[PDB]
């Protein structure tokens, strides 16, 4: 029976962490105080994967909170599922990192690293079978960026057999709300290409664009985002806590996924998303939910699918339904889109169906793309990274922290060469 | 405990210091004698917001400010004001002459005897004090006690603390008015300190604000209780941040590492959009951007200073209120597509944004309306080069026939510390001027290898 | 140039004489022959190779390769090279129990020694031996090995933790911090080296006694200094001298691995993949751009997929000249092995390095600008314009 | 008795010797390719 440590990371860390753990308590009938009051059964059988068992026969989230400004600690106990986690597991100090990296990966995340790998530690050692990590941070940032690359780092020297995922939050191509988002986003994909199993880009535009286009809100916020991707985060890891016809664990994903080490880069997506006004006229069916997931509207990576091929796909579906449906409508994809699909992998089309499905939907699905036109995305960021560079616009702070110019051009090289890699499968037509 | 000191040294310093705590005492609903009935009436609470008061054991807060002149009126008119209660009997005033608009008399003569006082006081405040965020000094170029003075506590900080941030508020003197015949030798000999020991200096201008209480808020006659009220709305503006609950929260590093590219170039304006008066506050929507497009108004800069003639290096948008941040991610998309304003080259972002929620507050007897929504813009451009090089002709026309100078060497400087100033200033413009120039055409010239 | 390839094959060992001994190794010339134990019928396939080395035989003297003919043919020449001014690499490759240690290592106490202590030693009885008033050297030593995708030092003193790698933007992927010493005579660096081989992580497998568990890297930083102030350049040269052993592949059947020794087998069989794979594409690359037009279009090579090709990223190609010694079985019951040996081996052959080396990029400059000003004044003067 | 006396510049050996054969090598070479010789 598996378990999966949780980690959160900076402010965008901690509310996406906060609206999950809401989302996760719902499906298993957990109330905002650890006191079970469910229905179905099958809600206890494997509440292990995110919950330890208390002496009340209360429930205590898995839960690591990690940041270096009080407030988002403070937000998060000051809320309709704060007491839910348990004091001890909130780690913290002061004098934030302030949008600076190499504050939280040097000089001042060197200090608190040792607490949040202790009390990793202790949470890791009362597992019965560990499984893996995931971490939720926003690259853009400080101290997210570098305690989330610094604890990868120490988990993946301390724990090199385990699945380390993650749920980062990248900077937007136009939207922006740092000056020196470039700069933390380099130096974080530098360390995540080496040292993670499963990287989850999301991309606040793509969301957006999703609540303007699909869902009609007028006036969205975060709290919008934080529950997509939290149904995104609850419906990759189905297969471990309920029955299905055809399970796909973790493992499954990363093995039938990525066909090579480092094209991890995995562009999410969910359906059904429809506008709380056309509810009444869309059928739920298998095709439906099909026709939804492949539609380049749908990504939540703001990077076009039709720019690329799609190395590898998998797609989780949860509710009662036909397993002969759903391979034909896999086949159907596949061969109608003939030229979106690599032609050395035949049938690159993950499939995994569960029995239990959300709350008050009949039918759901989640839909894990590995496509070459992520590289647009880091693309982006090389162009802007090289604006700066070149000039030394905003060095000072970095360098004043303990680093060189050295590890600012190794990053750039191996972004260059993580999109080299990525390119060259992109082109149709092999031979020449 | 997110904690600042504030310094206000000097006639101007002292006032906008009387503005700004009257600002204060009523956003966290302090009486003027200290007491907080609010959390007596409720029960208890964070009401003592650490960022400006320090609470003893009797419910009584303190301010954690510093005052410092060399005449006793401007501190006796506060000794024994509506506020008389509230600061600490410490006030840290010579007893003496005053600095006699001479930088000479407030930084070698006089300045000494009182240096000492105001260190100690400081430290006393920095000891009570817990993650200490930085120092915010008031003070104004022209004056005598202002420039000398300010020069000097400056350096002192800076040797014995070091690594704390310290934020000042200045009011640069203007183009065309003027209340002093020997501003120009002040202003261009504080340049040495307000350069190398301060990490980021915000100027302000009379004529600017002046203009402004007359287009927008439409007083006709207004005099210096306005503009220190503006700037207090500004400060505030700009310390709401770490005191109040947002969803994109803005601390005051954060402010350094995204609008200083360069150590040497930490000079940026300061605007405030939605400033209208309580007649005009209807028949106006005030959306997020009506503000975000009013900011970048040249009319509604509080430097007489043309953006238009520069280039933006950087920009800081802090809103209040109820904002979302969809808006302002519209708004700043559609400043992105005018052509009126330019940004360098190698700062594609070019943009940090912080909301918080706490709304504006008014003061009774003031000015403004009361506004649902509100934006302070920090804009570190290149502009500002402008703004100095006037005041440097002026200085050349005093200084070629060697005018006031005696009175200046007569207090323990010697001439060459003019000319070295102005040295330094050459330097620091030139700096601009190499900042804002376009990346070389194909900065590597020309490439391209084989293939 | 392109990648010197030398073959070995190796005598029976103890496992082998047991079982099932026929030999199916055939070796003259510079051509190996291969027959298949399971089908005599078919062709005997065989490969060329620029060296090839029996060793089967002992006590004979009849086409017998010993150490010192090993070494004449490749290291010598390497070691020439080196003083020419080249980056020189020199690595082993085969399966477990190959005798690649033997190759590179060889025995101390015997006079038959491997390649490394051959060469450090010629060369320092060739610098004592040619020192001079103008004349000087100078010699660091450093040995790393890779356990699993981490680099620790050898000649270092006990530190249980693990280096970092660096890119410097010029001079390519390189180890932070790795204790590089000076030797000044012989006795220093034998000492050295004898701390090298018993720091290494040695275990014992079905496949062989004392296996080896991690790949090394044995580094020499020469340098050749000229002093006299009309006509020499100090610090003209400077070279390296790179010696790898690679850890051979595994199986886990044959080879009878529990527990950590087969987390390191299969370490050990995921770079060695890794190896093979970048070998290949090197091959394919350089073949195609030669033979198929001048295109140069583009070809990724996946130098970063593992830690041991990112170090040998200059060796495998650009910037070296290096030799592949690969070590073979000649037992019939590895016949599947010996042979992609084989295969890579001449894969391997294909590869294509570019090697310049040059010192003080300003000293080049000026150098190429002076000999610019006497080539052009000699045709003015020629030309009578001079 | 102010007089003018502009900026003293201490440059490198290095990168006077290379300008200066730079020249020597433009000069050369622009005589011998005017006449038809290279
Ligand atoms: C007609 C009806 O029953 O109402 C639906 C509804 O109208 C729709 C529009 C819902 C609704 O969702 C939204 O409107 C929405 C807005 C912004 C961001 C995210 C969602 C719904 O709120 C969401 C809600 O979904 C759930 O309750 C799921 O179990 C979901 N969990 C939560 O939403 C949740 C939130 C906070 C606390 C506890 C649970 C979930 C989905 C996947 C995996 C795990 C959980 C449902 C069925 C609906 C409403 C209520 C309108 C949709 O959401 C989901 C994931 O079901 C939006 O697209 C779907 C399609 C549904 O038809
Ligand atoms: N905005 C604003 N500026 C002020 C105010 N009071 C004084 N000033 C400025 O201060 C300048 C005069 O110098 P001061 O700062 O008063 O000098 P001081 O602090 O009194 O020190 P001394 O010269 O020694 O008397 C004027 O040019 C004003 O522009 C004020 O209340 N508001
Ligand atoms: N040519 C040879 N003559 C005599 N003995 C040899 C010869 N080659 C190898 N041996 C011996 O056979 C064994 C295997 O040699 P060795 O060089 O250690 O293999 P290896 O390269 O270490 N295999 P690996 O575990 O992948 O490193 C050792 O005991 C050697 O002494
Ligand atoms: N999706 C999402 N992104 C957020 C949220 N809050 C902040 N961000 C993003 O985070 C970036 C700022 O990084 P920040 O969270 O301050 O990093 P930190 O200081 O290390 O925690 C901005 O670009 C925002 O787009 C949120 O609730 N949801
Ligand atoms: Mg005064
Ligand atoms: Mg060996």
């Amino acid at each position: 029976m598996r378990e999966i440590v949780h980690i959160q990371a900076g402010q965008c860390g901690n509310q996406i962490g906060a609206k999950f753990w809401e989302v996760i308590s719902d499906e298993h009938g957990i109330d905002p105080t650890g006191s079970y009051h469910g229905d179905s059964d099958l809600q206890l059988e494997r509440i292990n994967v995110y919950y330890n068992e208390a002496t009340g026969n209360k429930y205590v989230p898995r839960a690591i909170l990690v940041d270096l400004e009080p407030g988002t600690m403070d937000s998060v106990r000051s809320g309709p599922f704060g007491q839910i986690f348990r004091p001890d597991n909130f780690v913290f100090g002061q004098s934030g990192a302030g949008n600076n990296w190499a504050k939280g990966h040097y000089t001042e995340g060197a200090e608190l690293v040792d607490s949040v790998l202790d009390v990793v530690r202790k949470e890791s050692e009362s597992c019965d079978c560990l499984q893996g990590f995931q971490l939720t941070h926003s690259l853009g940032g400080g101290t997210g960026s570098g305690m989330g690359t610094l604890l990868i780092s120490k988990i993946r020297e301390e724990y090199p057999d385990r699945i380390m995922n993650t749920f980062s939050v990248m900077p937007s191509p136009k939207v922006s709300d740092t000056v020196v988002e470039p700069y933390n986003a380099t130096l974080s994909v530098h360390q995540l290409v080496e040292n993670t199993d499963e990287t989850y880009c999301i991309d606040n535009e793509a969301l957006y664009d999703i609540c303007f286009r699909t869902l009609k809100l007028t006036t969205p916020t975060y709290g919008d985002l934080n529950h997509l991707v939290s149904a995104t985060m609850s419906g990759v890891t189905t297969c471990l806590r309920f029955p299905g016809q055809l399970n796909a664990d973790l493992r499954k994903l990363a093995v039938n996924m990525v066909p090579f080490p480092r094209l991890h880069f995995f562009m999410p997506g969910f359906a059904p998303l429809t506008s709380r006004g056309s509810q009444q006229y869309r059928a739920l069916t298998v095709p439906e939910l099909t026709q939804q997931m492949f539609d380049s509207k749908n990504m939540m990576a703001a990077c076009d699918p039709r720019h690329g091929r799609y190395l590898t796909v998998a797609a989780i579906f949860r509710g009662r339904m036909s397993m002969k449906e759903v391979d034909e409508q896999m086949l159907n994809v596949q061969n109608k889109n003939s030229s979106y699909f690599v032609e050395w992998i035949p049938n690159n089309v993950k499939t995994a169906v569960c029995d239990i499905p959300p709350r008050g939907l009949k039918m759901s699905a989640t839909f894990i793309g590995n496509s070459t036109a992520i590289q647009e995305l880091f693309k982006r960021i090389s162009e802007q990274f090289t604006a700066m560079f070149r000039r030394k616009a905003f060095l000072h702070w970095y360098t004043g922290e303990g680093m060189d110019e050295m590890e600012f051009t190794e990053a750039e090289s191996n972004m260059n060469d993580l999109v080299s890699e990525y390119q060259q499968y992109q082109d149709a037509t092999a031979d020449e | 405990m997110r904690e600042c000191i504030s310094i206000h040294v000097g006639q101007a310093g002292v006032q906008i210091g009387n503005a700004c705590w009257e600002l204060y005492c009523l956003e966290h609903g302090i009486q003027p004698d200290g007491q907080m009935p609010s959390d007596k009436t409720i029960g208890g609470g964070d009401d003592s917001f650490n960022t400006f008061f320090s609470e003893t054991g009797a419910g009584k807060h303190v301010p954690r400010a510093v005052f410092v002149d060399l005449e006793p009126t401007v501190i006796d008119e506060v000794r024994t004001g509506t506020y008389r209660q509230l600061f600490h009997p410490e006030q840290l005033i010579t007893g003496k002459e005053d600095a006699a608009n001479n930088y000479a008399r407030g930084h070698y003569t006089i300045g000494k005897e009182i240096i000492d006082l105001v260190l100690d006081r400081i430290r006393k405040l920095a000891d009570q004090c817990t993650g200490l965020q930085g120092f915010l000094v008031f003070h104004s170029f022209g004056g005598g006690t202002g420039s000398g003075f300010t020069s000097l506590l400056m350096e002192r900080l800076s040797v014995d603390y070091g690594k704390k941030s310290k934020l000042e508020f200045s009011i640069y003197p203007a183009p065309q008015v003027s209340t002093a015949v020997v501003e120009p030798y002040n202003s261009i000999l504080t340049t040495h300190t307000t350069l190398e020991h301060s990490d980021c200096a915000f100027m302000v201008d009379n004529e600017a604000i002046y203009d402004i209480c007359r287009r927008n808020l439409d007083i006709e006659r207004p005099t210096y209780t306005n503009l220190n009220r503006l700037i207090s709305q500004i400060v505030s503006s700009i310390t709401a941040s770490l005191r109040f609950d947002g969803a994109l929260n803005v601390d005051l590093t954060e402010f350094q590492t995204n609008l200083v590219p360069y150590p040497r170039i930490h000079f940026p304006l300061a605007t405030y959009a939605p400033v209208i008066s309580a007649e005009k506050a209807y028949h106006e929507q005030l959306s997020v951007a009506e503000i975000t497009n009013a900011c970048f108004e040249p009319a509604n800069q509080m430097v007489k200073c043309d953006p238009r003639h520069g280039k933006y290096m950087a920009c800081c948008l802090l809103y209040r209120g109820d904002v979302v941040p969809k808006d302002v991610n519209a708004a700043i998309a559609t400043i992105k597509t005018k052509r009126s304003i330019q940004f360098v080259d190698w700062c594609p972002t070019g943009f940090k944004v912080g909301i918080n929620y706490q709304p504006p507050t008014v003061v009774p007897g003031g000015d403004l309306a009361k506004v649902q929504r509100a934006v302070c813009m920090l804009s570190n451009t290149t502009a500002i080069a402008e703004a100095w090089a006037r005041l440097d002709h002026k200085f050349d026309l005093m200084y070629a026939k060697r005018a006031f100078v005696h009175w200046y060497v007569g207090e323990g400087m010697e001439e060459g510390e003019f000319s070295e100033a102005r040295e330094d200033m050459a330097a620091l413009e030139k700096d601009y001027e190499e900042v804002g120039v376009d990346s070389v055409e194909g900065e590597g010239e020309e490439e391209g290898e084989e293939y | 140039a392109s990648v010197k390839v030398a073959v070995r094959v190796r005598p029976f060992n103890s496992r082998e004489m047991s079982r099932d001994s026929k030999c199916i190794i055939q070796m003259s010339g510079s051509t190996t022959t291969i027959v298949n134990p399971k089908q005599p019928k078919e062709t005997p396939k065989s490969f060329s190779f620029d060296y090839s080395y029996w060793s089967h035989t002992s006590p004979e003297d009849i086409n017998y390769a010993s150490q010192k003919q090993v070494y004449r043919d490749i290291g010598e020449e390497m070691l020439q090279h080196a003083f020419e001014g080249y980056n020189v690499c020199i690595f082993a490759y085969g399966q477990t129990g190959a005798g690649k240690s033997y190759t590179m290592m060889g025995k101390q106490e015997k006079d038959q020694q491997g390649i490394i202590p051959q060469l450090c030693e010629d060369l320092f009885s060739r610098i004592n031996d040619t020192t001079n008033d103008n004349m000087s050297y100078s010699v660091e030593v450093s040995y790393m090995e890779i356990y699993c995708e981490r680099v620790r030092d050898l000649l270092n003193p006990k530190n249980k933790g693990n280096l970092r790698v660096r890119e410097h933007p010029l001079l390519g992927p390189y180890v932070e911090d790795l204790s590089k010493l000076a030797v000044t005579s012989y006795n220093d660096i034998q000492d050295l080296m004898d701390s090298g081989n018993k720091a290494r992580t040695v275990a014992a497998t079905n496949m062989n006694e004392t296996s080896s568990r991690s790949h090394a890297v044995f580094n020499i930083i020469f340098t050749q200094k000229r002093h006299d102030a009309e006509t020499n350049i100090t610090t003209e040269k400077v070279s390296k001298i790179s010696l790898v052993d690679l850890a051979g592949s595994e199986r886990a059947d044959s080879t009878g691995a529990k527990g950590t020794r087969l987390k390191e087998g299969a370490n050990i069989n995921k770079s060695l993949t890794t190896l093979g794979k970048v070998i290949s594409a090197l091959a394919e690359m350089d073949s195609g751009p030669n033979k198929n037009k001048k295109k140069k279009k583009t070809d990724f090579i996946p130098y970063r997929d593992s830690v041991l090709t990112w170090l040998l990223r200059e060796n495998l190609g650009g910037n070296s000249r290096t030799a592949m010694v690969a070590a073979l079985s000649p037992a019939d019951i590895n016949y599947d092995e010996t042979l992609s040996t084989l295969r890579y081996a001449d894969r391997a052959k294909q590869i294509r390095c570019n090697a310049v080396i040059n010192e003080d990029p300003n000293n080049k400059l000026i150098r190429e600008l002076k000999d610019e000003v006497t080539r052009l004044r000699d045709l003015l003067y020629a030309q009578g314009l001079g």
